DNA sequence: TTTTTTTTTTTTTT
């Protein structure tokens, strides 16, 4: 009886789920392993641009016999594109990576090396981003009415975190409702 | 006797396997120079990969305890601060186990002379000198090659003559003042450094392990700062701000002062609980104390502002500060005080040098928490050495913090007992040594802390002599409160006023031994250190006579 | 001011850029009190020389001209934090607190003036609040020019460029924006630096969300700025205006009130409740001082809970909780004592008198000399509603309003009908009654009643009441006699105390927070049985107390004394934090007033 | 300045000495003794240790102490004080 | 450009 959560994920789990995504690496080496839903590989080119899962990445990175590539979305001149895309579109909630502020905290702890000036940049742009997408959310959540729900863009960690707020409510909301006839 | 490399990636031949390992520190013990020491090595196991478990042991006889009590599988192991004087062989005995042996031992220190036992007759070690003392040191190349083997009537009084003669020069050796040399954490340096990894962590870790004595002379630490701002010039974080930043966000030297709490605490009380100040400055007298506030007549400072935070003195208070020092402080002699060492900065979190961070580390120790009770105690203080373990991890800063305003707590209780004892004049000069005993006050369960008596001593010795010529004088102090008698007490040895001759070996290491070979009723070698020992009253008074007669030094 | 305006960028820098590793700890605070409405933010300073020196060694010298600048800014930072645009959003106020270093009031003239000084003090008085101007606009009286002054802080008469003239504008009343202000009156703390004189009392003033944040009479910090106005040479009255004010512990309590959880407490308030010995290692919480008279020690403690108030429609309702009596020989420790458990108490004013210090020991209502028009006083007993009622010199107080004392304990009020005001005012004050009995120990030999004043009836006004007799008997003494050389020095017995804090004992500032925690919850209550217990018990205490009267002696008991000790058991209970009471959990109440009951038998 | 502190390790002698000083001061009338009574003696000592400037109390200094409270008492009691001498000699 | 104010409450006292 797992009691807590329990409908809703853990953010603590929720990053179980996206630490099993793809990217890619610069592996520092030249058995097999042979693991369960891997494939890859045969030993693997030392500084070259790999695909692997993110996981394996993080331990790896840890042994630090592996490199992990900055995604090519998380840049601050990028940010920037998609931020004012926000600003200028003060419904929709434009467009991202999806995992990514689990990714953010996840690189910072450990890939922060890898990067070029992530430090006292990005960090406040995707607080500011999560920010402006935070009002977005939380304006756009006086629509609130039963039964219909466009969250459209909206991240597994933004949504799990509020997941209980809006599925506990609407019920009561639809439920009453229907109920009238 | 090896390089590091060799014994290292030897013990990465016995290092991983699951479960573990078998291999385990022993951190020894409560002293400073093995908890840097210990974490940088920690985190090489951690970089490696490789479990381990960790043992804070404080006890002499409770290593016996633990060496005993259970290793079974382990394939090799590892040891700090211990086994410089006394062999496990003997200790632990070991006997043989199954060339090429079930079991490999490290052991780490700087305390001097090392065993007879300790370079050769290599079995649990793999001794760690490396590539310290060499030294020779060729006298144990003829304490064990020319004893060892060892007209048939007068070359038998020759060979026992020329036997006689490694006896009498062995026996020298083996005799001698016990002293520390170099901080561990410097060799491991060295070592993390000839596998090529310099962590500006790591040598911050240097420097509080280097930093860790450096009330106790220094005396390579002098050459260490050469050993350590090249290795800070070796760093580069930037060219150039790069404001601040919020991260890396690294040291730099800069006037550092023996001066106490510097940075925390009020200009005052920091020129006030200030050893340095102490003794020079008479601080005990109400005569220093105005003579002291001659000083800021001097500096042009408020009263006040001396009471002021550190955080809130005027900008302009802060960058003219020095110059001030300069146009004043040379009056009165306290012109070694200003030092050009090391500063960790967490920024916004502020800055920190190393020789402040070192003190609440020092904190910790004896707060921040029928022969039972004392081991029940013991364990307490090793229970409290872990919230230090965590102390030095920077990740929180705040459990530090606690600490921090704990030695203005423990100087508070210190600089106030001292005095209460100068007024008294509790001081007996002997003949060979100065020397005093306290039967009571407040808070002796602080006294009960080795590093209390060892803070206070110092700070009493540095006090009762300066010099305060002439001829300065070995110390030994003792106290009491709970145990029907236990009587913590240490032996002390006196700093030259920065301008050390000699690093003269203390003699008591083998007095106290001279006297536990003696009539030794009721004396304690329970401590690691030869310093400091248990001593029950009853017998400790006569202690003292059997202490003053034979006077070895 | 576009060098101000950059001191404004440098601001909005100081917030965007910062970090705790890694949030940024005001930017959330912002965001997170914008939905409360809270529209301010509590910054360290700490963290500002952490991140820039100079702005504050710019702002330590000036701050009154930077302040409402740096607010400029972080209103600006809500315009880019609150709401995207392409409302209305009122001008924020800033609190900023500090750990600082402490200064002493005595000591405070010129110098320091127009800085920032922390300081401790305390509250004596609130003054009523007083709205203050924000945002106001004009029209002219004679060219209609429509002006607009946004009133900003922190005196500055209204500008009058558009015969025109001189200054013809009058507020735009309707349309203004506005705050409140508090005006402290705050007094040095007792202790220091009276000298030999009397405390000083310096006038500070509160605006917007600080307002109403500190009880009057009670312990608080504040930092702000030393600062001078006229106020009908040059002879201006010195004041500090307000930023910010953080309370001395907690001190919050108010209202209704604060926990805030910290989650711990429960459970450490409920394993208080699982210890047997909780009820009793709260009597060994009251006296490290005072060894033995553990009968009055066990007395004190179920007051201070708060006993069963029950409001029963309609509109009757008895009080809680009580009345206890510390007469007895000097050498009871009672002033020492009371001077515990004034301290013990969140809210509460020790009186000695008389009535305390200068206390009229009822609200004396007194005109003020200036536009006439009575005003009430406020009272000792007034001030210290809903805490302890602290009473030395009970022999000499007050005889008019000694009967206020006679009604305010029981009917939990005082009537003032006096002049314009009619307002029955609340006093839930419960009373301890230390006084010492007429002549010490000779009222022992004679009728032991009409020892208070010429009347029986205020033991009857009382409840728990206690005389405490101490002979100079032997080996109870030598073993508090030994108590006592280790009291004094060096605090061998105040050592001895921290060892049975590990091992047991309450800190006592805890003590505090437990008592305010469970007189918060909803009143305690007996079941049934336990009450007819009490009918047994009483129909033989009031049986006794006629049969005892049997030799025609006049005395005492009445039914609010069964209905006293009724008070006693819900006291006790509300120790437990449970809805019910035990039998026996009744009866140590049963036993504790008992004592008292032989006290009719003496 | 000057600060007086007694120590408890003589400082027994006068709860077990003020048993004497008590045991028997019921012996005849009562009192005018208080456990405050009691309290003051250290009060008594503190001063003259002030005096001689200790800083903290030697044993002497409640000799001193204690020989007013003696008196203070003795010839406070009526003739029957005749016997209340003979007590309290071991005071002295 | 300035305007205009003695009872009521409490107190300490022979
Ligand atoms: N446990 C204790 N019992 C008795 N006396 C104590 C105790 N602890 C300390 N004392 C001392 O004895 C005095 C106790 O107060 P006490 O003599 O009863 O005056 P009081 O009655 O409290 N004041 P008052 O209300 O005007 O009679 C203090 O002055 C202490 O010095």
């Amino acid at each position: 009886l797992p009691a807590h959560l329990q409908q809703t994920f853990s953010p603590e789990e929720i990053q179980f789920i996206v630490e099993n995504e793809p990217i890619k690496i610069f592996p520092r080496i030249t058995w097999q392993l042979i693991t369960t839903d891997d494939k890859a590989l045969n030993n693997m080119v030392a500084m070259r641009s790999t695909e692997v899962v993110l996981w394996i990445a993080l331990l790896l990175k840890q042994q630090s016999k592996c490199s992990i590539v900055a995604p090519q979305w998380l840049t601050t001149k990028e940010l920037d594109r998609k931020i004012q895309y926000e600003k200028t579109h003060p419904d929709r909630f434009s467009e991202l990576p999806w995992n990514w502020l689990v990714l953010a905290r996840i690189l910072f702890n450990k890939a922060k090396d890898d990067f070029h000036d992530p430090i006292h940049e990005l960090r406040g742009k995707i607080q500011d981003l999560r920010e402006i997408r935070q009002i977005k959310v939380l304006k756009g959540l006086k629509y609130l009415n039963e039964s219909h729900l466009q969250l459209d863009n909206l991240s597994l960690l933004e949504i799990n975190e509020l997941r209980p707020f809006i599925t506990e409510i609407m019920d009561k909301l639809r439920e009453i409702h229907t109920a009238s006839l | 006797i090896s390089q590091f490399s060799e014994a290292y990636n030897k013990i990465l031949r016995n290092s991983s396997s699951h479960s573990s390992c078998q291999l385990v520190i022993f951190v020894s013990c409560l002293n400073i120079d093995a908890l840097c020491a210990t974490k940088m090595l920690s985190l090489l196991f951690k970089k490696q990969l490789v479990q381990s478990q960790i043992v804070p042991i404080f006890g002499y006889s409770e290593l016996r305890r633990h060496y005993s009590q259970l290793d079974d599988n382990i394939n090799s192991l590892l040891l700090v601060g211990f086994g410089g004087v006394i062999d496990l062989e003997a200790f632990l005995e070991i006997d043989p186990q199954e060339q090429s042996f079930r079991r490999d031992i490290y052991v780490l220190d700087a305390h001097r002379p090392w065993n007879l036992d300790n370079i050769f007759g290599s079995q649990i070690i793999q001794c760690f000198d490396d590539g310290t003392v060499d030294d020779t040191l060729g006298e144990q190349k003829e304490a064990y090659y020319k004893l060892l083997e060892l007209n048939d009537l007068s070359k038998r009084k020759q060979r026992k003559k020329q036997i006689h003669e490694y006896e009498g020069v062995l026996e020298e050796y083996y005799s001698q003042g016990t002293t520390v040399v170099n901080s561990i954490s410097a060799q491991i340096y060295s070592l993390l450094s000839a596998i090529g990894e310099t962590n500006l962590s790591n040598l911050w870790l240097n420097i509080l392990g280097t930093t860790s004595l450096d009330i106790a002379y220094a005396q390579v630490y002098n050459r260490l700062y050469p050993l350590l701002q090249d290795e800070v010039k070796r760093l580069t974080p930037s060219s150039r701000n790069s404001v601040k930043t919020p991260d890396t966000l690294t040291l730099n030297i800069q006037p550092d002062y023996y001066l106490f709490l510097l940075r925390h605490s009020s200009l005052y009380d920091s020129f006030y609980y200030s050893n340095y100040v102490n003794a020079k400055l008479s601080l005990w007298n109400e005569n220093g104390k105005k003579r002291l506030h001659k000083m800021f007549a001097r500096m042009g400072i408020p009263l006040s502002t001396a009471q002021e935070t550190w955080l809130y003195m005027d900008h302009s208070i802060k960058r003219e500060l020095g110059i001030i020092f300069d146009k004043n402080l040379d009056r009165y002699g306290l012109q070694d005080i200003i030092r050009d060492g090391f500063v960790r900065t967490l920024g916004y979190r502020g800055s920190i040098s190393a020789s402040e961070f070192v003190e609440a580390l020092t904190a910790l120790l004896e707060v921040g928490n029928s022969a039972q009770k004392l081991t029940n105690l013991r364990k307490r203080w090793v229970s409290n050495f872990w919230l230090s373990w965590d102390a030095l991890d920077d990740r929180k800063v705040e459990l530090l913090n606690r600490g921090i305003q704990l030695a203005q707590d423990l100087q508070r209780a210190i600089f106030n007992t001292g005095v209460a004892i100068l007024e008294k004049k509790l001081i007996k000069h002997l003949r060979i040594y100065r020397l005093c005993v306290l039967q009571d006050g407040p808070d002796l369960d602080l006294y009960r802390n080795p590093l209390t008596l060892l803070r206070l001593g110092n700070w009493l010795i540095e006090c009762c002599a300066e010099s305060e010529d002439k001829q300065l004088l070995p110390m030994v102090l003792a106290s009491i409160d709970e145990n029907t008698d236990t009587y913590l007490v240490a032996g002390l040895t006196p700093r030259y006023p920065r301008g050390t001759k000699k690093p003269i070996l203390n003699n008591f290491s083998m007095a106290f031994q001279q006297i536990t070979a003696e009539t030794d009723a009721k004396v304690r070698i329970d401590n690691f250190e030869s310093s400091i020992i248990e001593i029950r009253r009853e017998d400790l008074s006569p202690f003292l006579e059997k202490l003053t007669l034979s006077g070895l030094l | 001011d576009d060098d101000n305006t950059e001191i404004i960028k440098s601001f909005k820098n100081f917030i965007l850029e910062f970090r705790l590793d890694s949030q940024f700890i005001y930017r959330d605070q912002l965001r997170n009190n914008i939905l409360v409405k809270n529209y301010s933010l509590t910054v360290n300073m700490e963290h500002l020389i952490g991140y820039n020196e100079d702005i504050y060694k710019k702002l330590s010298d000036e701050p009154s001209d930077i302040i409402p600048l740096f607010e400029t800014a972080i209103t600006q930072v809500a315009k880019r934090i609150s709401i995207l645009s392409r409302n209305s959003l009122p001008t924020f106020q800033l609190i900023l607190n500090s750990n600082a270093n402490q200064i002493p009031l005595r000591d405070l003239d010129s110098e320091h003036v127009s800085k920032i000084v922390r300081l401790s003090g305390i509250i004596i008085s609130t003054s009523v609040l007083s709205s203050r101007a924000t945002y106001l606009s004009i029209m002219c009286r004679n060219c209609r020019h429509t002006t607009s002054i946004t009133i900003n802080n922190f005196t500055v008469s209204l500008p009058r460029s558009c015969n025109c003239g001189p200054d013809p504008y009058i507020i735009i009343h309707e349309s203004s924006k506005f705050i409140d202000q508090q005006f402290l009156k705050l007094q040095e703390i007792p202790e220091l630096v009276p000298v030999g004189e009397m405390p000083r009392n310096l006038t500070m003033t509160c605006d917007r969300y600080l307002t109403n944040k500190v009880i009057p009479g009670t312990r608080v910090t504040i930092v702000g700025i030393y600062s001078i106005y006229n106020s009908k040479v040059a002879i201006r009255t010195p004041y500090i205006k307000i930023l910010g004010i953080q309370s001395d512990v907690e001190t919050s309590s108010i209202w209704n009130s604060v926990t805030m959880f910290t989650e711990e407490e429960e459970e450490e308030f409920l394993q208080l409740s699982r210890n047997p010995k909780l009820y009793e290692i709260l009597t060994n919480s009251i006296a490290p001082s005072i060894f033995g008279n553990e009968d009055i020690k066990k007395a004190i403690v179920c007051l201070l809970m708060g006993g069963s108030k029950k409001i029963l429609p309609d509109g009757m309702r008895l009080r809680g909780d009580i009345n206890v009596l510390l007469l007895g020989d000097p050498g009871t420790a009672k002033s020492q004592l009371l001077k515990f458990v004034e301290k013990v108490s969140p809210i509460a004013v020790y009186t000695s008198g008389k009535g305390s210090s200068a206390a009229g020991l009822t609200a004396s209502v007194q005109r003020d000399p200036m536009t006439r028009e009575f005003y009430l006083e406020g009272g000792a007993m007034v001030l210290a509603d809903g805490g302890v009622v602290c009473i030395d010199e009970f022999d000499k107080m007050r005889d008019e309003d000694r009967v206020a004392i006679h009604e305010a304990m029981e009917q939990q009020t005082i009537s003032i009908a006096k002049a314009g005001i009619t307002t029955v005012l609340n006093s839930r004050t419960s009373v301890l009654a230390a006084a010492n009995p007429i002549y010490g120990r000779y009222d022992d030999l004679k009728s032991p009643g009409d020892n208070i004043d010429f009347q029986t009836t205020i033991l009857s006004r009382f409840d728990m009441i206690f005389i405490v007799k101490d002979d100079h008997n032997e080996e109870r003494d030598i073993s508090i006699a030994n108590h006592v050389i280790n009291i004094h020095t060096g605090n061998a017995n105040a050592m001895q105390n921290q060892q049975e804090e590990n091992g047991s004992e309450i800190s006592i500032e805890k003590m505090k927070r437990y008592i305010t925690y469970c007189r918060l919850k909803c009143a305690p209550r007996l079941s049934p049985q336990a009450a007819e217990k009490l009918s047994s018990n009483f129909v033989t205490i009031r049986k006794q107390l006629l049969i005892n009267e049997l030799e025609s002696t006049e005395r005492p008991i009445t039914i609010r004394q069964l209905e006293a000790i009724i008070r006693i058991t819900e006291s006790l209970a509300k120790l437990e934090l449970s809805p019910i009471a035990q039998e026996r959990h009744v009866d140590e109440a049963i036993r504790l007033f008992q004592a008292s009951t032989m006290d009719a038998a003496s | 300045k000057i600060y007086p502190k007694l120590h408890q390790m003589d400082m027994d002698k006068v709860s077990r000495v003020y048993a004497d000083l008590r045991r028997e001061s019921i012996s005849t009338g009562s009192f005018p003794i208080t456990v405050r009574h009691l309290e003051s003696i250290l009060r008594i000592a503190e001063s003259f240790a002030k005096m001689r400037l200790s800083e903290f109390v030697s044993s002497y200094d409640l000799d001193r102490a204690i020989k007013v409270v003696v008196d203070s008492f003795v010839d406070a009691q009526k003739v029957s004080v005749r016997r209340q001498l003979r007590r309290s000699f071991a005071i002295y």
